[PDB]
């Protein structure tokens, strides 16, 4: 059940490449295009595509969000 | 005007109007002045923001994307 779940994850960054820019290897922007978004500045920009960006990771495991439809 | 010229390559300017000495232009339109020619001055001495580092001006823009 589970282990046909890290299968998608590891389709998801398949998808992903094909692309010089890769898209873990720098940080997006402010609203205000001045400055990096302020934790992908504390954190590496490649914990700001696994966490952020593919997940959208909650605070805890008691609150759940909703189906995330690309990881569908 | 160039004072405290040290060995790591640092100094400090400031600009006087031409010949009345006792006219100093501030530092707020020193600033603009070099913000609209920092790619001109870098060009100069093959430097690239990172190597010629103006202290109290700080690079922006540059907006990344394409995929449509
Ligand atoms: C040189 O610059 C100074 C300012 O740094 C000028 O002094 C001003 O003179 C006018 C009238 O003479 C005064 O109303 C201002 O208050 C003065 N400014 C200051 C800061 O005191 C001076 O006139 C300039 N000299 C020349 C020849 O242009
Ligand atoms: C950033 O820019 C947005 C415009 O989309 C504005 O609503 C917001 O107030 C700005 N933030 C700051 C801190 O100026
Ligand atoms: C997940 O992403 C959506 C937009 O893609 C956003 O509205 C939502 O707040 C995110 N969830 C969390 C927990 O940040």
């Amino acid at each position: 059940l589970y282990y046909n779940t890290i299968i998608s994850w590891i389709m998801w960054y398949l998808f992903n490449s094909f692309q010089e820019p890769l898209p873990w290897s720098d940080c997006p922007l402010n609203e205000n295009q001045t400055g990096y978004v302020d934790e992908c500045a504390r954190s590496s920009p490649v914990d700001y595509f696994w966490y952020r960006e593919t997940l959208n990771i909650s605070t805890s495991i008691s609150d759940s969000g909703s189906i995330q439809w690309w990881m569908l | 005007r160039v004072a405290n010229l040290k060995p790591r390559i640092s100094f400090n300017f400031f600009v006087t109007a031409p010949k009345n000495v006792s006219d100093i232009i501030p530092r707020t339109e020193v600033e603009k002045a070099i913000r609209m020619s920092r790619s001109r001055i870098n060009d100069a001495f093959r430097l690239n923001d990172n190597s010629l580092e103006f202290l109290g001006i700080q690079p922006t823009l540059g907006p990344p994307n394409q995929p449509p």
